């Protein structure tokens, strides 16, 4: 199953901080670090990486639980910031859902922090 | 990867030059 998703979007994103890609990933797990403002731990089944925030627009997909943790989901349109200590920092502006946390099942492979 | 506060200071780039 880690064939589903975007493997190598990770570091592709962290690296040469293109957004003309629609990855599509596994949410491990979502929390407010705040109106709330989530913070997503994503994982592309090699690797996981945690700077990534959702646009509130979004916010009533995970008050729903139709985005949480093991959900599969595809990136619309994202945005890159990159920080003075060289960290980047992904906005999620929209998305799809493909596929639920109880229809996945399970973390997707073994994938490793960025 | 980053804390919860640079994460939030990189919402508004000006925040994030001083933090």
């Amino acid at each position: 199953m880690v064939g589903q998703l975007s493997e190598g979007a990770i570091a592709a994103i962290m690296q040469k901080g293109d957004t003309n890609i629609k990855p599509i990933l596994q949410v491990i797990n979502i929390r407010p670090i705040t109106p709330p403002r989530y913070r997503l731990l994503m994982s592309d089944g090699l690797n996981t990486l945690s700077s990534f925030m959702l646009a509130t627009q979004l916010n009533p997909l995970v008050e729903e639980e139709q985005l949480s943790s093991n959900c599969v989901c595809q990136i619309h349109r994202f945005i890159v910031n990159t920080l003075k200590d060289g960290r980047r920092v992904v906005i999620l502006m929209e998305l799809e859902v493909l596929k639920s946390a109880e229809a996945v099942g399970v973390k997707i492979g073994n994938p490793v922090p960025y | 990867s980053g804390s919860d506060e640079e994460l939030l200071a990189s919402l508004d780039e000006n925040d994030e030059l001083t933090a």
